[PDB]
């Protein structure tokens, strides 16, 4: 699987070398936490008999994450996703946001 | 990890400043050390095969 | 008369021949109106997240959380639960295991 | 891991990953109820006749 994760914050892109006999749910998990990889995966229930997945690694402007696929027969369109246009395949809980408090009389 | 044997003896004079730093910076290392593939591969497969051997 | 929770449970209970059951027993809770009193009407749990509303009867979900068992005895808002990597179990399962050696070792 | 809110408890088990969740619940969980009209003056009579052998 080549799957290309970068954000403007790390110099250096996320790419992972999954191997063949290896391309499980779970051995996709494994191979994400063997990597030590920014990108976590959240417990997230709707309800009974729906798969789900979650990839949020950070939020924010300056952390924009551009997801790229060199070539898969099926995840290189599943992968397509645009942040900037908030309206794509790829479903959210809240819209774009991040931390927000006021100190020194600034927000 | 920091799993280092004693100097003039077999007791592991572990370091545990080192060990527990070394798995606060990743556990996956311990996980693909011993452990290996799980099925065949791993000191305490071999160990239990011996020993049912003995 | 309650035998378990739940709509996708229903419950249909006859009796074939009895002396005074026979009539005692006959009630349909598809129609919801019957000999038989109702102490709590057909309900079901609802909720919302993933920003989609769910009507959906079942109380407890453990296919789809994949390693987390929810316990409710209120009602909550907007409830946030953060989840953190423990490895101290690894640490006194090492401890133990190096334990095994060192005590081997002076045997 | 545990929540912060103490309403509603969470127990982890092994397998699982590590991430943060918000949920929102609208209507507390309900339980269906059924209640049979068995009202009778008095219940020391017994309920079944003994000609039924079962």
């Amino acid at each position: 699987r080549t799957i290309k994760i970068e954000q403007p914050g790390r110099k250096e892109p996320l790419e992972i070398k999954l191997d063949k006999g290896d391309t499980s749910m779970e051995a996709i998990r494994d191979a994400i936490n063997d990597a030590d990889s920014g990108i976590a995966a959240s417990i997230v229930k709707v309800k009974e008999n729906e798969f789900q997945l979650v990839l949020t690694a950070n939020s924010g402007t300056d952390n924009t994450m551009k997801i790229t696929v060199e070539g898969d027969t099926k995840l290189n369109d599943l992968l397509a996703y645009d942040s900037t246009t908030n309206t794509g395949n790829m479903q959210e809980l809240v819209k774009a946001e991040n931390a927000k408090l006021n100190v020194n009389g600034i927000d | 990890i920091g799993i280092t044997q004693d100097g003039t003896s077999g007791k592991l004079k572990i370091d545990d400043d080192k060990l527990t730093k070394v798995l606060k910076d990743n556990t996956a290392a311990a996980r693909e050390l011993l452990v290996g593939d799980g099925k065949e591969t791993g000191i305490t497969t071999k160990i239990a095969t011996e020993v049912k051997s003995y | 008369l309650t035998a378990n929770s739940g709509t996708d449970n229903t419950m249909k209970i006859t009796v074939e021949g009895d002396t005074k059951l026979n009539d005692l027993l006959a009630y349909d809770s598809t129609t919801n109106t019957g000999n038989m009193q109702e102490l709590v009407k057909a309900e079901n749990a609802k909720l919302n997240v993933n920003g989609i509303d769910i009507e959906r009867q079942s109380n407890t979900v453990t296919d789809a959380p994949q390693g987390i068992t929810l316990t409710l005895t209120k009602k909550v808002t907007d409830a946030t639960v953060t989840v953190t990597k423990d490895d101290t179990k690894a640490k006194e399962a090492i401890k133990s295991w190096v334990d095994a050696y060192n005590s081997l070792v002076d045997t | 891991a545990s929540s912060t809110t103490e309403d509603l408890k969470v127990s982890t088990t092994a397998g699982a990953a590590a991430g943060t969740y918000k949920i929102n619940v609208t209507q507390l969980a309900a339980a269906q109820s059924l209640a049979t009209k068995t009202t009778f003056a008095t219940t020391k009579e017994q309920l079944g006749d003994t000609s039924v052998t079962s």
